[PDB]
């Protein structure tokens, strides 16, 4: 496997919240706070994390789950758990 | 004494050499995998010498070579015994792990620890082919632990995985318990029959080897994963994908089984104990067969499928089948061990990922491994003319055609219904669907070393069983006027297990949703035999080590009873002893009625 | 503070002196030497030499020679067709049993 | 420290002569070891009854 | 032959000639061939000039015999002297008698394999011969302890004739 | 890329198992020449019939060369 | 060659060796005593060689 | 810490529909099974009785504890699955390196002198983070185990070596 | 005979005499140049035992221990030269002096031809052990393990002392040759199994069986590393070599009178193994292990079986080289760690590479694997002990199965699994602990190709 890294990530990672439908795509910033900004429900971002999950094949936990909340950080929990750094 | 003798002997001399080699650790410390895996090659063409003279004329050595040592009437001796069953083992075993080693080399690319990994495999391959090639029955007590404890390194590969030390752990005691089986046999038939050589226990006609014929079936019931003893094997899937293609598959599992093939011909005499073996392996095939078409574990499905097939080889060595049971060895040697490496393939290639929920598409994504695993559960399945075919159509038609059990005969049908149900699952989940791995795919599997790995064991498999059937002497009795309603049979259960597992299957594809069924609930859980019984007797046995034992006896009682007893009646009158008062007046008197006692009273003067 | 000592030396470690220290003592030559005293006196001659004293000792137990005897005893038992060895071991004719 | 001291030392300083242990300890000290002398004496009141009369077979059997 | 035959009888090898009526060529007879002028030849060439240079400066080695010496049914009560030339001549034929259960068996296991199938009626005399053996090994040292000595071996035979001629009163009624 | 793997200082060990190979060959080859140099410079005793007029001597009673040496310089 | 100090640190190597030298030799004095029955129990009592007078040492 | 109500409806949420996925499989059901349980999920949301929502909790688990797949479904990574820990036997400490002969470090110079800096880092940082702790430490011992950030610049954060130098996942 | 008592003792001055950093090399020296003069002796005769005087003999037993314990005198000098280079030079050659003044004595007491010589430094080797296990050692209950050791052999030993002397004035001498062809059918009198009694509770005691054990535990534990092994590879062996020698007079009373000993050594031993299941602590795991083979060789010799007798010679070289080796293993991780506790020092494979070799090695002889001569021993045991009688295999083999586990769990606690992340000492480990494990392990497979060596005065 090639090594992915963090512009990797980053691509698939606002790739996935375009893709989410209540996420549309014109005000999807880096830095996009979900609720405060897209009011996306945090109902809704228990379900956003595994979709992550899925995406890049391993394990959120609960503690950081609800923890990880800015598309950047949602980056930012990606790389160092899989020691991205380029 | 022609070449025969000699040469099949340096067979296993050649694969010694890299174990030798490696020891010296001048060995090439880059390419060392690509060196074993010629060197099992060269030792499966020396092997082919010994088979095409067999065939031609039929002739079986018995190798006795340097008398280790001497006991009265004992001279136990390495001595090798080139049967019929050793002298077609050697190159079906060979030309298996010859295809793993080609394959292990693409699957372990990354693994740092490779060279070590390639020297564990040859120091099996070395603990097996002593094993089988047999003449007393002391080396074949050498391989039957050399190649557990082998088992045991290999599946703990991954030493830092706790559950893989478990599984490790699991393996090593299960199989134990069969050796106090095999233990019990050896003492048997040395006070009894006084050796051990295969050939003075067979001369000595001990035609009622009650306790020996109980402790061979013990013995190969732990080596076998047999019902009782099973579970180790499914839990072996903890380790490594070529290490289960290999040992956990199609060779090292098969060990217990080949162990009565050996002694057959005390088997056959007795009549009561080949009605167990029978049993046994009836029940095995289902309990095996209905955990197996509920998991959702490529390793765990192909392994259950495995543990099924011991469960029918001993079937046919149940009805005085040997021959036939060792012919169905060779042909799971073949298609078994491909269908872990095709189960290899795709889970290195879609990211190491082995829950059969995740694949799905894969029949265009993998035009050569979905090819191999179609042919090789039709191989299981037994189409007719390939494979499985020679053996177990021939194996479900002779148990039908004998004076057996009624409800062991029923027990097989089920299991071949139940074999097809299962390679259903795995083509169907697998293969037949849409894709469900993560987004990005990485799927190959263009690299020659896998290509030419699994067509070499592909080409093997196709033909197999024609070779092997034309080409040995008719050595068992044809039955030939079968009434065709049950000489379909074994044509009809798997045909049948294919509807109804088709249509179960594809029922997943409708909208429906149903909450687990009880049954669900059971076969799932591995039958719910690891639940309890490897909960609930190792606690008792624990709890009783440390609670009573050694805390209750040990250090509580044992040390009360005699030391600290006699430590507590010694001080206790120390002390009143010492304890004096200093006073004349009390020692004269004490001197008084000494004087008195000892005068008169205690009749010493008298 | 209960009694005047000394706290607990700390393990020196022969490695960051020496780096190529042998675990035989403190001092670099002797340790040199004491690792070929070991394995000369070691492995060379007792290990070597001594399995091959014990391999080529003489005959031991006389398990060659009670072979010998055995196949001309054997070979002269069968040419008479008497049999092949007695159950009876001291010979009962000279034997005088009590009544 | 403490889990190898309460289980290693700290046992029999607080040990206490008590119906539940002493049952228990005869019950797994001496218990075990008459059954097992019962079985092996039956076992072997067996075996010899067998070959004074001749009633058991040794006719291989020489390295015992 | 170093060893001898009567020793070790064994039966002429019925060896069938080769008569195929296949056109295509017998392999087998092929590797033999190969293996003869590369692994059997040069062994051979190499064993020939072993044995020559062995031949070249031979010394030789004898057998050691034992003279016989009073045993212990007629060695004096007590008298140690006369018990050590006993004990040692009594172990020296247990010895003997253990290799000579040892050729029995060799030769009751060479009838396996050279018997093959046939091994349940071809050779019931060897069968029987170890039987006899057999029975007669354990009516001389069977169960005599693990400190056996001359002593108990007349001990325990002594019991049999006593036990054999008291049934022998008992048949003459 | 390639990038600095962490690994336990195998020197020691190496050195360790380096120095079995010198010391026990050290003695090994030599051993191993004069076992194989006997055996094709003098051969193997045959089992000849005692001659009449002479017992043989104490260690003559053997047929390979190093236990008949072994039994004349030491037993 | 310091061999005024070399014997001195060295000196200890040679008092086992001797030992062995000193064993076997109680070992060969001992035996003497012990003759009693030199070629005398009838298993192993044969004719004397024209020049050997002892059979075993 | 205090596990609160809402986040334990949130792992509720997750765990259930993992294990929905498991037995779904196919996507276009899993899909449609999990819209359905989201609906009856948020539909209940006005409930100014907490007590009453933790009786509509009591019986969900329950539902769950008999609707969870015997076998769910795990990334093979997490714990439980089958690539757990399995690459731990290859990551060593880095401590152990300073075991390493010279010969062996002077196979790696520059590596091994980026190490130097490392450790001259974490020398004088010790005592700076170690003051920064006591100095900012609550009265009565920590109360949580999370821990503070560096507050003045330059310094490192208290704690951070073992972190931060923690072997890679992927060792090899 | 003289050629191997005296260098040793000659031995003693030349450590006293020697240089001041000289001590460990000259020692090591002539400590193996003993061993390769013991294993001249090694060689047998035919049945006759081979007899040197009225004071010394050897016969096919003594010969494979005799060699063991001179080939075992280097290894403690190899095995203590770690904990105590920081001691004054004087208690360096007084520690010195104790280990070959205690081997000199084994030496003695196996090549003894009398009973009451072989009973004089029978009780002599407890006098250097004693000051070793005090002294030396490293821990503070060593003080009560010495005061248990010493009197549990010694409560045991003069009953015997007392048997002994009743022997020479009813039976004349007591020579093992004179005894051996004199022997007479002992009676069943009531005062004969207070006869068998005292002859016999001597060796239980240095034999630990289950009830008479206790002293093991805390001997092996509390002792140095030295200590451990003499006590554990040599000194338990000492019961051993007794009773072959000494049942020869206790027969027929031994037919009837070994039940109770049977019994609660077959018991003993699946009591035992399960205590080693749950051990908190490495040394006394390995410590009780040594009771379970030893109470394996109990049954062995109590049989009096020719095939019992060969296993139990087999065991009991096999045992003591194992035991010796893994109270090495335990020995050379402590001070790394500076504890005993199992737990406390996980995953040393991944630190350590060749130490997980070395200590997997020592498993699989102890694990009876076969061909191990462990394996023969044990193999040998269970065959005679069936013909004995048919149930014993059931604890005879169980005891097989939980050999395994306990076996192994050392392995998978220490060895394998996650480093433990606190610890940050555990240097590589120094050539010389690896070359006393080689010491060790090799001898072990080479007496692989030749067990007539050690299967003792049956074969
Ligand atoms: C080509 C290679 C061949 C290899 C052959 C196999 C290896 C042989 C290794 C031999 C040396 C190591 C073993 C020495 C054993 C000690 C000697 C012994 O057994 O008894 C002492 C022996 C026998 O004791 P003795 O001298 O009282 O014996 C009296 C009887 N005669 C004289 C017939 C032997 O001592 C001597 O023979 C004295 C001379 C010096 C011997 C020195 C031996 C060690 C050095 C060599
Ligand atoms: C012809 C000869 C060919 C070369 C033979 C070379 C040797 C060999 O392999 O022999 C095979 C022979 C095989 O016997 P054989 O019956 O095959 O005959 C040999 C000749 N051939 C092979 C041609 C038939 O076996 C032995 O010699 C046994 C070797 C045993 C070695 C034991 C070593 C022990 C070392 C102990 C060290 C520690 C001591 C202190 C501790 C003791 C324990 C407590
Ligand atoms: C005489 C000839 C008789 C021939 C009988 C042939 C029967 C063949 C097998 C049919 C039943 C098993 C089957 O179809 O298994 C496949 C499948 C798996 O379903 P499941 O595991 O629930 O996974 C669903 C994922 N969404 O669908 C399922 O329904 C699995 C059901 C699991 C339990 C099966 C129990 C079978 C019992 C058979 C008899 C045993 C002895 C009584
Ligand atoms: C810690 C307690 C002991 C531990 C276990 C030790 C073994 C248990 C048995 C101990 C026996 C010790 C005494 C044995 C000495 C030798 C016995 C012997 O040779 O047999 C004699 C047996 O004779 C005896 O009476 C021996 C002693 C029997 C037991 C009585 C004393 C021993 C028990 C109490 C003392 C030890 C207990 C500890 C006390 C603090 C034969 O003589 P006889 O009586 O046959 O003489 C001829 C004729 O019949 C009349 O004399
Ligand atoms: C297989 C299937 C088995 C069955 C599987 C489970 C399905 C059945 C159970 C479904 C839930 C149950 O009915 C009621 C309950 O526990 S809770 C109701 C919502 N009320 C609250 O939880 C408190 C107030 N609300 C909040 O805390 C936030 O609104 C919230 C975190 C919920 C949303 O995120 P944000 O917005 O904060």
């Amino acid at each position: 496997a090639p090594p992915l890294t963090l512009e990797a990530i980053k691509d698939r990672v606002l790739y996935v919240l375009k893709l989410y439908d209540k996420i549309d795509p014109e005000k999807l910033s880096v830095n996009s706070h979900f609720m405060k900004d897209l009011g996306l429900d945090s109902l809704d971002q228990v379900e956003i994390i595994m979709a992550m999950e899925d995406e890049f094949g391993f394990e959120i936990p609960d503690i950081d789950a609800e923890k990880l909340m800015c598309p950047q950080e949602i980056v930012d929990y990606i790389a160092d758990k899989k020691d991205v750094y380029e | 004494m022609n070449p025969f003798a000699s040469l099949t002997l340096t067979t296993l001399i050649i694969l010694t050499i890299p174990i030798m080699m490696s020891n010296s650790n001048i060995y090439k410390t880059n390419l060392y995998p690509n060196y074993v895996k010629t060197t099992v090659s060269y030792a499966f063409t020396l092997s082919l010498v010994p088979l095409l003279m067999f065939m031609h004329t039929g002739q079986e050595m018995i190798i006795s070579n340097w008398h280790w040592m001497t006991l009265q009437t004992v001279e136990l001796s390495l001595s090798f015994k080139m049967d019929y069953f050793s002298v077609m083992f050697i190159p079906v075993a060979l030309f298996v792990t010859w295809s793993i080693m080609e394959f292990s080399m693409w699957y372990m690319h990354s693994d740092p620890f490779i060279n070590r990994f390639f020297k564990y495999l040859v120091l099996f391959l070395i603990t097996m082919m002593i094993l089988v090639t047999a003449n007393n029955l002391f080396q074949l007590f050498i391989g039957w632990e050399g190649v557990g404890i082998m088992s045991f390194l290999l599946i703990g590969w991954w030493h830092g995985r706790t559950d893989a030390n478990t599984a490790a752990l699991q393996a090593i005691l299960y199989n134990r318990i069969g050796d106090i089986g095999f233990v019990l046999s050896m003492a048997w038939f040395l006070t009894h029959s006084n050796a051990w050589d295969l050939q003075q226990i067979f001369m000595l006609n001990n035609e009622c080897p009650n306790m020996p014929l109980i402790g061979l079936l013990l013995a190969a019931a732990g080596k076998s994963a047999q019902f009782g003893l099973h579970p180790w094997l499914p839990s072996a899937m903890e380790g490594p994908t070529p290490v289960s293609a290999l040992l956990h598959s199609s060779t090292m599992v098969v060990a217990g089984v080949f162990l009565l093939i050996r002694f057959y011909p005390l088997m056959e005499t007795n009549k009561l104990v080949q009605t167990m073996t029978l049993c046994l392996g009836a029940i095995t095939t289902l309990f095996t067969a209905l955990c197996a078409i509920t998991q959702n574990d490529i390793k765990k499905i192909v392994a259950f499928s495995t543990s099924s097939q011991l469960g029918l080889m001993m079937v046919t060595i149940g009805i005085n089948q040997p021959h036939l049971a060792f012919l169905h060895i060779c042909m799971h040697a073949f298609f078994k061990a491909m269908l872990f490496m095709c189960s290899g393939s795709i889970i290195h290639s879609l990211n190491d990922e082995q829950d059969i929920r995740k694949m799905g598409g894969l029949y265009k994504a993998m035009p050569f491994t979905t090819t191999a695993l179609i042919i090789g559960s039709l191989a299981l399945t037994g189409m007719p003319y390939l494979t499985g075919f020679y053996s177990k159509d021939l194996i479900i038609e002779a148990v039908n055609m004998s004076y057996t059990n009624a409800w062991a005969l029923l027990m097989t049908l089920i299991a071949t219904s139940l074999t097809a149900a299962y390679s259903t699952r795995i083509i169907f989940f697998a293969f037949l669907g849409k894709p469900r791995f993560p987004p990005l795919v990485l799927i190959n599997e263009n690299n020659p070393l896998l290509i030419n790995s699994i067509k070499r064991l592909l080409i093997g498999s196709i033909f197999a069983g024609f070779i092997i059937s034309n080409n040995i002497p008719p050595m068992t009795v044809p039955n030939t006027t079968m009434p065709l309603y049950m000489k379909m049979t074994a044509l009809i259960v798997t045909i049948m297990g294919f509807m109804l597992a088709l249509e179960l299957n594809n029922t997943t594809y409708y909208l429906k949703f149903k909450y687990p069924s009880q049954t669900y609930k059971f076969s799932n859980m591995l039958g719910y035999y690891p639940s309890i019984m490897h909960r609930l007797p190792t606690y008792h046995n624990l709890s009783m080590s440390q609670k009573s034992a050694s805390s209750l006896l040990d250090l509580i009682w044992l040390e009360t009873i005699l030391p600290k007893t006699t430590s507590f009646i010694q001080m206790k009158m120390s002390i009143m002893v010492s304890n004096q008062k200093g006073l004349i007046k009390l020692y004269f008197l004490s001197f008084l009625i000494t004087i008195m006692i000892s005068m008169t009273l205690f009749n010493y003067h008298e | 503070i209960r009694l005047q000592e000394d706290p607990d030396p700390e393990d020196e470690n022969l490695y960051e002196k020496n780096p190529d220290s042998h675990g035989y003592d403190k001092d670099p030559i002797v340790d040199l030497w004491n690792m070929r005293v070991v394995f000369f006196f070691g492995f060379s001659i007792v290990l070597v030499l001594g399995s091959t004293f014990v391999a080529y000792l003489p005959d031991y137990r006389m398990q060659e020679w009670a072979r010998r005897e055995a196949e001309r005893l054997v070979k002269y038992r069968e040419a008479n067709g008497l049999p092949l060895m007695e159950s009876n071991c001291f010979d009962p004719n000279k034997i005088q049993l009590p009544e | 420290i403490r889990w190898t001291y309460a289980r290693s030392a700290n046992i029999y300083p607080n040990f206490r002569p008590t119906p539940k242990t002493s049952l228990l300890g005869a019950l797994f000290g001496i218990g075990p070891l008459f059954f097992w002398y019962y079985v092996f004496k039956t076992d072997r009141d067996k075996k010899e009854k067998l070959i004074q009369e001749g009633k058991l077979d040794q006719t291989f059997n020489i390295s015992y | 032959d170093s060893w001898d035959k009567d020793v070790y009888p064994e039966p002429p090898r019925r060896t069938p000639a080769p008569a195929p009526q296949t056109s295509l060529p017998n392999p087998v007879t092929y590797l033999t061939k190969i293996f003869d002028l590369l692994v059997d030849r040069p062994v051979t060439l190499a064993r020939e000039f072993i044995e020559q240079q062995h031949a070249k400066n031979r010394y030789y080695y004898y057998h050691r015999e034992f003279r016989r010496v009073p045993d212990i049914t007629e060695c004096e009560e007590k008298d140690i002297l006369c018990m050590f030339e006993a004990e040692m001549q009594w172990r020296r034929d247990y010895k003997v008698d253990q290799e000579i259960v040892n050729i029995i068996q060799e030769r009751l296991k060479a009838c396996q394999q050279r018997e093959g199938e046939s091994y349940r009626q071809n050779c019931a005399k060897e069968l029987e011969q170890f039987t006899q053996v057999s029975k007669a090994f354990q009516d001389r040292y069977s169960d005599l302890g693990a400190h056996y000595s001359a002593r108990k071996c007349l001990a325990k035979q002594k019991q049999r004739m006593l036990a054999e001629r008291k049934a022998a009163k008992e048949a003459a009624a | 890329k390639r990038l600095f793997i962490i690994k336990p200082s195998g020197f020691y060990d190496r050195r360790f198992l380096k120095l079995m190979r010198f010391y026990i060959l050290l003695t090994g080859i030599p051993v191993a020449i004069g076992i194989t140099l006997v055996n094709v410079f003098i051969g193997e005793a045959e089992l000849a019939d005692i001659p009449e007029g002479y017992v043989p001597e104490h260690w003559e009673y053997f047929k390979h060369p190093i236990s008949r040496w072994i039994a004349r310089t030491f037993y | 060659m310091n061999v005024l100090q070399i014997v001195r640190d060295h000196w200890v190597h040679i008092l086992v060796p001797v030992g062995f030298v000193f064993g076997c030799y109680l070992d060969r004095r001992s035996d003497e005593k012990l003759t009693a029955f030199r070629n005398k129990s009838l298993l192993f009592k044969r004719e004397l060689r024209p020049n050997e007078e002892v059979t075993w040492k | 810490a205090y596990l609160t109500h809402q986040q334990k409806v949130l792992r509720l949420y997750k765990r259930a529909l993992r294990h929905l996925e498991s037995w779904c499989v196919h996507r276009d059901k899993y899909r449609y099974f999990a819209c359905l349980m989201r609906a009856r999920f948020d539909e209940h949301k006005n409930e100014k009785d907490m007590v009453k929502a933790t009786q509509l909790l009591r019986q969900a688990e329950e539902e769950f504890w008999y609707g969870q797949h015997p076998q769910p479904y795990i990334f093979p990574e997490s714990p439980g699955g089958t690539s757990y820990e399995r690459y731990e036997c290859y990551k060593v400490p880095e401590w152990c390196l300073d075991d390493w002969h010279p010969s062996e470090k002077a196979m790696y110079p520059d590596y091994f002198a980026k190490r130097e800096q490392w450790k001259r880092l974490r020398r004088e940082s010790w005592e700076r983070e170690v003051k920064q702790l006591q100095e900012e430490t609550p009265p009565g011992g920590p109360r949580t185990e999370a821990l503070p950030p560096a507050r003045k610049e330059g310094d490192l954060p208290p704690l951070w070596w073992h972190i931060v130098t923690r072997p890679r996942e992927r060792p090899m | 005979m003289l050629k191997i008592i005296i260098p040793t003792t000659m031995l003693l001055p030349m450590t006293w005499m020697s240089k001041h950093n000289m001590i460990w090399i000259n020692a090591t020296v002539h400590s193996l140049l003993i061993s390769l003069i013991s294993l001249s002796l090694l060689n047998q005769l035919g049945e006759n035992s081979l007899n040197f005087s009225l004071t010394f003999f050897s016969d096919s037993l003594s010969a494979p221990l005799l060699v063991l314990t001179t080939w075992l005198l280097p290894l403690m000098l190899m095995a203590s030269q770690s904990h105590l280079s920081k001691e004054t030079t004087t208690r360096k050659k007084l520690y010195i002096t104790m280990l070959i003044l205690l081997q000199l004595f084994l030496i003695m007491t196996f090549t003894a031809t009398e009973l009451i010589l072989f009973y004089i430094l029978f009780e002599a080797t407890l006098v250097p052990t004693l000051i070793i296990i005090t002294r030396w050692g490293n821990q503070t209950e060593r003080l009560n393990a010495g005061l248990y050791f010493l009197f549990y052999t010694l409560a045991g030993s003069l009953p015997l002392l007392v048997a002994l002397v009743y022997i020479q004035n009813t039976t004349g001498s007591l020579n093992f040759l004179i005894i051996h062809y004199w022997s007479h059918p002992l009676s069943n009198s009531w005062s004969n199994i207070f006869m068998w009694l005292a002859c016999i509770m001597a060796f239980m005691v240095k034999m630990p069986l289950y009830g008479l054990h206790l002293w093991l535990p805390k001997a092996h534990v509390e002792a140095p590393i030295a200590g451990s092994m003499v006590l554990a590879a040599v000194l338990l062996k000492l019961g051993g070599y007794g009773m072959m020698r000494i049942t020869t007079i206790l027969n027929p009373l031994t037919n009837y009178m070994a039940y109770p000993f049977l019994m609660l050594s077959m018991w003993g031993m699946i009591m035992t193994s399960s205590i080693c299941l749950r051990q908190t602590d490495l040394k006394s795991l390995i410590a009780y292990s040594s009771v379970s083979h030893m109470a394996l060789v109990i049954v062995a010799i109590m049989i009096q079986t020719p095939w019992s007798f060969m296993g139990a010679t087999a065991l009991m070289i096999a045992h003591g080289l194992t035991s010796s080796m893994l109270f090495c293993l335990a020995n050379t991780n402590y001070e790394r760690v500076h504890s005993r506790t199992m737990i406390l020092a996980r995953g040393l494979q991944t630190l350590l590479p060749l130490m997980a070799t070395w200590w997997l090695m020592a498993s699989l002889t102890n694990l009876a694997l076969p061909p191990s001569i462990n394996l023969i021993g044990e193999l040998f045991i269970i065959t005679a002990s069936f013909s004995w009688s048919n149930i014993t295999i059931i604890l005879m083999g169980m005891n097989m199965m939980i050999t395994a586990l306990y076996s192994l769990y050392m392995l998978i606690t220490t060895q394998r699994g996650k480093y433990t992340h606190h610890i940050n000492n555990i240097k590589a480990s120094f050539t010389r602990e690896n070359a006393l494990m080689a010491l060790h392990i090799l001898p072990l497979l080479l007496l692989t190709l030749n067990p007539k060596m050690i299967l003792g005065p049956l074969y």
